[PDB]
């Protein structure tokens, strides 16, 4: 979120994120821990990240249920959320 | 002498007028739930220049009368020591 | 982004004839609305930290800036607004 | 402390014709029945 | 514990009466600071963001680290329990 | 490399009992470790008992009420009683 | 309105053309009680704050801390935005709560063209602060001589 | 605690930077100073670099500075880690008789786990998800 | 000088074991604080080490733990050495 | 002071129940004092061995018995919670009202720590609430001192 903007609004968005997972991708998530004002380096009232465990591969059958598609799908329907930036997003093979 | 002053004197004012105060901020967490306005709060910071330091408050006199330190000093930009001297071909110079 | 924040400048002058130090205006500011690390103490045979803070409704808005009070030399209780001046700006919460 | 815990380092060996191994495993049996949040570990020659 | 904190003597009145911590301050434990907030799923958690030591073996350390959590479980208060939200080894040792 | 035969054990305090309890587990160990002279001998404490000190304590009141700071009060039984390292000598060349 | 309130702080001109044609409140103000103008001012923005006055942007308009769109410009050196809010009728003696004018804060930062204009619209050369101050004590306490002499 | 970004970068970023220098094989320095009054300095080596002793020159170098830090910041411990900039896993811990708030299992962790955890080989920086409990004095400004 | 185990313990002994972390090949840590006023914290490593490198991992890590310890024990200064127990021979000194 | 004397300050401080026993049997001095002037009963009524003391009363353990700095067993055990080897010296002739050097009481020690049965036990025996210590303190000055309000109430 924009600096200025409260813990309190920070969790209102990170709520609406869980939500999309717990009840949009049921049957690809299995846990999400989500954490109010810590982000990709460092603390603050305005950001947030949130931990995504899907099933198990074998549960996941189709690009469709894929890390690909799910974190494309996810971000989109976030871009839905008014004065924040939220992504969805595989980390990649490397680094660096 | 003139004004009843020391370099102690001198060296308290400059700690107290040239310095770089946290501050803390409006809104800060943890927050009274409800709270919109979150903003860091500025107080003193570091001088920029000579006319900063120049205008830097030794006292007032029972009269009113105010001592600044450019009342008891010179106040420029200058060599952290006054050491070491560089020529280049006779030529004033720097170097590494 | 640059965000509003709020720039309090302490009257040197002032503090001096109210005879208020610019040490206990920085602590008491300081520690009101940025919280201080006073000592450690030991909770259940751990060391751990003590902190001193405003209780949060007392550092929520720019007019409890005002409701503190520092006292002078002279055992007067000085309210911040005998001694400073506040405007908003604008500033960076994250500088590279 | 050991292990930046609270401890208390306890000595002894393993009564002829015992192995050390013996000695420890009731070591451990016995500190099974401790008070609640007493726990133990090896350390030193034992830890090895 | 609080309460030996409560009764800190600021001061004796000229009276005789007593002003004790507890007369201008609430005491309690809470954070260190109130940044992070944490969710398993929806519910209150904690939890330890942990990342590899340059060039150590990742397989190594998560066994190192589930080892040293075994040790940690037995003594738990009733009902807490450790989740595994996020653990990127999985993958390694199953991919192979 | 001790002795064969030799083990060497650490109880520990994992839930804050602190050092009365720990005592009183180490006590109810060795007792019960005694109880196996045929498979333990000479199972012992490696450390120290407890012996009695004297605790004396200061009323912060009474100092308050005659004007005499904690500072002082401190600085005298410690320097006279425990000894204090002020700062160096130099003594035929050498720093002591 | 909220985003006209970013739209004149980016400079965004036309943005703000298209908000002021869709009837977005022209003096909508943020948390802090900053208004469109008060953005543009403080970020310079001299096209945007024309547009704003033409749409009846309130000229006067104050923060949380009394402080007007021409506290701002003056204090930041934006001369020609000085003119324009005061011929827009910019109360050239406005002070904030703590009795601050934009003459002082003119003479704080040194800006001359500026002093000039607020004088040759009426600034009250002894306004007081809080504290008791003018410009005039300012300039001789910043050691400003150019400043001092005009304000005599 | 308590100071805004630029306090932060005046009065110990710029401070920490000027005393990195004579580090083999640093590739780039990068630094964020923020108003939650954090700094983080991060020093990039070559592939091939031997961590211990990137981290040994680095401190060197801190050392010097650590005495021109304000005090408050010397006392919050400033730390130098070798660790990769993401998380190889999250530990995550909850109460499932709901009989521990959110702060009372942060202050459980912080004073029961994190320690052994952050003193394992291969473990090179550990977050806390929360806070350690620290004694709490909150200030009335009208009692004062 | 003059502090008892306690005192010792609680203001020195952890919080130098609060900051052992992130040092390399650690197998075990343990440590006395005693009424002569003296700790010994004893760091042991997996065979192989490089005890060098392990030495300069605990020195730069109590270093930074300095300024979290009493004035008269970082005015005493902290000891960090490669533990042995043998010696080529002792030399005694004596009066006749 | 003697062997036996040292054996039974040792066994009644660990609390070995038989040891002292056979302590008893074979005439260890009950009043066996160390430096600090700690008798056993001192000694079993601060570590709480309830036992021990009630087998040291039997055997002519001076139930007021001080130490150097005027401190008898009931102060130990009423500051230390042991409720019934509190009532026991009380029921043994122990001085409810006995003060220490620093006009410290029994009832002082419990009111500090909040033990509240041990101060209404000691009501109960006579114990005197208006007592002053060095400082002027009552039971209740400490006990809204320390803010326990239950405590304050039984002391009205
Ligand atoms: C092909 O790479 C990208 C392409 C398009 C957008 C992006 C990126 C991208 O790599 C990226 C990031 O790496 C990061 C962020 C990000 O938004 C992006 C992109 O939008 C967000 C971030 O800066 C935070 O705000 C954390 O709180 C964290 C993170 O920074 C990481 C890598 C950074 N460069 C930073 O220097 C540090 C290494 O952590
Ligand atoms: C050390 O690496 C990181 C460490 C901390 C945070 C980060 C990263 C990081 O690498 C990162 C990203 O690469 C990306 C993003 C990001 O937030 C981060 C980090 O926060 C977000 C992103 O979607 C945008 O912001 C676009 O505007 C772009 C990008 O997604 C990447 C991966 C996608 N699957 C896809 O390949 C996309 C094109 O680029
Ligand atoms: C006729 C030959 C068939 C296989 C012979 C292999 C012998 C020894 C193999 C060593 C490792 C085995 O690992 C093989 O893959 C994974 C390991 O994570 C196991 O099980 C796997 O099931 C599903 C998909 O099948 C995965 O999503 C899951 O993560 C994984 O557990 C397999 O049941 C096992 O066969």
């Amino acid at each position: 979120l924009p600096a200025g903007a409260t813990q309190e609004r920070t969790q209102k968005v990170l709520n609406e994120v869980t939500h999309y997972y717990l009840t949009k991708e049921k049957n690809n998530v299995e846990s999400v821990f989500a954490v109010n004002g810590f982000g990709f380096a460092g603390r603050g009232q305005n950001t947030g990240i949130a931990f995504v465990s899907l099933k198990d591969w074998a549960d996941r059958p189709g690009e469709e249920n894929k890390v690909e598609a799910i974190t494309m799908r996810a971000t989109r329907a976030f871009s839905q959320i008014k004065d924040a930036m939220v992504f969805a997003f595989n980390l990649p093979a490397i680094v660096e | 002498n003139k004004f009843q002053l020391t370099p102690v004197d001198v060296i308290t004012a400059i700690k107290a007028q040239n310095a770089q105060v946290a501050a803390g901020q409006l809104g800060g967490t943890p927050p009274v739930k409800g709270q919109q306005l979150n903003a860091s709060i500025i107080a003193q910071t570091r001088l920029t220049s000579t006319e900063e330091f120049g205008k830097i408050l030794l006292k007032v006199n029972q009269d009113g009368s105010r001592v600044l330190l450019r009342d008891v000093a010179k106040i420029e930009l200058g060599g952290e020591n006054y050491d070491i001297i560089a020529e280049f071909n006779g030529q004033p110079a720097s170097g590494l | 982004e640059d965000t509003p924040q709020f720039k309090i400048d302490i009257d040197q002058e002032k503090a001096q004839a109210l005879g208020v130090s610019i040490n206990d205006i920085n602590t008491t500011l300081g520690a009101a609305w940025g919280g201080s690390y006073v000592n450690d103490f030991i909770d259940r045979g751990r060391v751990k930290k003590v902190y001193v803070m405003s209780e949060a409704k007392y550092r929520m808005l720019p007019d409890d800036i005002g409701d503190w009070y520092v006292r002078a030399a002279d055992g007067q209780m000085v309210p911040f607004s005998a001694f400073s001046s506040s405007r908003w700006e604008y500033g960076s919460p994250r500088l590279e | 402390r050991y292990n930046g815990l609270p401890s208390m380092e306890i000595l002894g060996q393993a009564a002829p014709g015992k192995s050390t191994g013996e000695a420890m495993e009731l070591m451990e049996q016995l500190a099974s029945k401790l008070p609640t949040g007493v726990g133990y570990d090896w350390t030193g020659m034992s830890y090895q | 514990s609080t309460e030996e904190f409560g009764k800190i003597l600021l001061k004796v009145n000229q009276d005789g009466s007593r002003v004790l911590l507890r007369d201008v301050a609430k005491i309690e434990l809470g954070g260190e600071n109130y940044d992070i907030i944490a969710e398993f799923n929806g519910q209150p958690a904690s939890g330890l963001g942990i990342k590899l030591a340059t060039g150590a073996n990742a397989l190594d350390t998560a066994a190192a680290i589930r080892a040293e959590l075994a040790k940690m479980e037995p003594f738990f208060p009733s009902g807490l329990k450790i989740v595994y939200p996020y653990d990127t080894t999985p993958f390694v040792k199953i991919s192979i | 490399l001790g002795t064969a035969t030799g083990f060497d054990f650490e109880l520990i305090d994992q839930a804050g009992l602190g050092h009365e309890k720990l005592t009183q587990a180490r006590n109810q160990l060795l007792a019960e470790a005694a109880k196996h002279p045929d498979m333990l001998t000479s199972v012992r404490p490696n450390g120290l008992e407890d012996t009695p000190q004297f605790k004396i304590d200061i009323d912060q009141e009474k100092a308050q009420a005659l004007g005499v700071s904690i500072n002082d009060i401190n600085t005298t039984l410690g320097a006279a009683w425990g000894g204090s390292y002020v700062n160096d000598f130099i003594d035929r060349g050498r720093v002591k | 309105g909220k985003k006209l309130l970013e739209a004149a702080r980016a400079g965004r001109d036309d943005e703000v053309r298209i908000l002021m044609a869709n009837g977005a409140d022209v003096n909508a103000a943020d948390v802090v009680g900053w208004t469109p103008l008060h953005l543009a001012a403080y970020w310079g923005h001299l096209e945007i704050v024309e547009v704003l006055l033409k749409n009846g942007a309130d000229v006067n308009a104050y923060d949380t801390l009394g402080s007007t769109p021409l506290h701002l410009a003056a204090h930041f050196g934006h001369l020609e935005i000085v003119e324009v809010l005061l011929k827009n009728g910019a109360d050239v003696n406005a002070k904030d709560d703590n009795g601050i004018t934009p003459l002082h804060l003119a003479a704080n930062r040194g800006h001359l063209e500026i002093v000039e204009v607020l004088l040759k619209y009426g600034a009250d050369v002894n306004a007081q602060d809080k504290f008791g101050k003018t410009a005039f004590d300012i300039s001789i306490n910043n050691g400003n001589e150019d400043l001092a002499e005009i304000l005599q | 605690p308590g100071a805004d970004a630029k306090t932060v970068q005046d009065t110990v970023t710029q401070v920490i930077e000027q005393n990195m220098n004579g580090i083999d094989n640093l590739m780039y320095m990068s630094s964020n100073s923020d108003s939650t009054g954090t700094v983080q300095i991060t020093l990039t080596f070559e592939s091939g670099t031997d961590a211990d002793i990137a981290q040994v020159q680095v401190q060197n170098k801190l050392q010097l500075a650590m005495p021109l830090l304000p005090q408050e910041v010397q006392q919050q411990g400033v730390s130098v880690e070798k660790s990769s900039s993401s998380f190889l896993m999250v530990v995550g811990v909850i109460n499932t008789d709901g009989t521990m708030t959110q702060e009372d299992i942060s202050d459980y962790v912080a004073a029961n786990m994190k320690d052994a955890i952050s003193r394992t080989s291969g473990v090179g920086d550990v977050q806390l998800f929360g806070s350690q409990y620290a004694m709490r004095i909150w200030m009335n400004p009208n009692e004062l």
